[PDB]
């Protein structure tokens, strides 16, 4: 995350670390309930195999609250594609129960009509995560969250170099330095209503980070809500 | 606007014109209220809610 404030004790529970090898945070994810998590399809990719790790908000350190799972199925959607990163989902299934508690709890999960319809005609989302704060820069140590604006579908297309398909949104500021970055793909994109933070996004893709006359790329949520349910209960 | 345009139909969370008038929902580990409006959380550890403890 580039700008944003860091999430205090208790505002990003929902958040999710997928952790390599090395016990490294590549990307991230969002608690759907105790056996699901919800994620990038593309993350799939960036390590041969992989932990997650929820609880956390400073990777360097032991607040005690911390819990690794280990991932038992791994639900890939099958038209995803590394051309365009469309169809940027895929859903795991932990082998062991998450323990909801302080910093650990699953976001909602909305109706697409009134998702779309709601949600995102609101004026922002929130993303978060343990990307890099800078373009160019190193993952962060500490979780961040940031507020950003649903971003006029126009306006979206119109400045991007790449298709931005259906299953994909844009959100954040054309000018302003503040954006999600490398390393908080997979991760959390909310919206908050009467507080209560449904999913409605996935952290896709953009061109670099916080450019100008860029934004911010997510999945779609709302476009595969049917399948994440088909997904989970199985 | 009207019904679930107007203030999502005065629902906490789900709202949907079912035969006009309005229908409110909630989320998976909550229960409607009796007043049909509210969500009640059926839990500890509520979908959607930022943990205080
Ligand atoms: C196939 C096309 C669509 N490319 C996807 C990866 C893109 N590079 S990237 O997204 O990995 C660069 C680093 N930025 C990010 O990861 C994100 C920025 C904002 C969000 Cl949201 S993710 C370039 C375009
Ligand atoms: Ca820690």
């Amino acid at each position: 995350i580039v700008g944003g404030q860091e999430c205090k004790d208790g505002e990003c529970p929902w958040q999710a670390l997928l952790i390599n090898e090395e016990n490294e945070g590549f990307c991230g994810g969002t608690i759907l309930s105790e056996f699901y998590i919800l994620t990038a399809a593309h993350c799939l990719y960036q390590a041969k195999r992989f932990k997650v790790r929820v609880g956390d908000r400073n990777t360097e350190q032991e607040e005690g609250g911390e819990a690794v799972h280990e991932v038992e199925v791994v639900i890939k959607h099958n038209r995803f594609t590394k051309e365009t990163y469309d169809f940027d989902i895929a859903v795991l299934r932990l082998k062991t129960p998450i323990t909801f508690r302080m910093n650990v709890a699953p976001a909602c999960l909305p109706e697409r009509d009134w998702a779309e319809s709601t949600l995102m005609t609101q004026k922002t989302g929130i993303v978060s995560g343990f990307g890099r704060t800078h373009e160019k820069g190193r993952q962060s140590t500490r979780l961040k969250m940031l507020e950003v604006p649903y971003v006029d579908r126009n306006s979206c297309k119109l400045s991007s170099s790449f298709i931005i398909t259906q299953n994909m949104f844009c959100a954040g500021y054309d000018t302003k330095q503040e954006d999600a970055c490398q390393g908080d793909s997979g991760g959390p994109h909310v919206t908050r209503f009467k507080d209560t933070y449904f999913v409605t996004g996935i952290v896709s893709w953009g061109e670099g980070c916080a450019r100008k006359g860029k934004y911010g790329i997510y999945t779609k949520v709302t476009a595969f809500l049917k399948w994440i349910d088909r997904s989970m209960k199985t | 606007r009207k019904l679930c345009s107007l203030d999502n139909g005065d629902c906490d969370q789900f709202c949907h014109e079912e035969q006009n008038s309005v229908v409110c929902s909630c989320a998976r580990g909550y229960t409607l209220a009796d007043n049909g409006k509210a969500c009640i959380p059926t839990g500890p550890y509520p979908c959607g809610k930022q943990t205080l403890e």
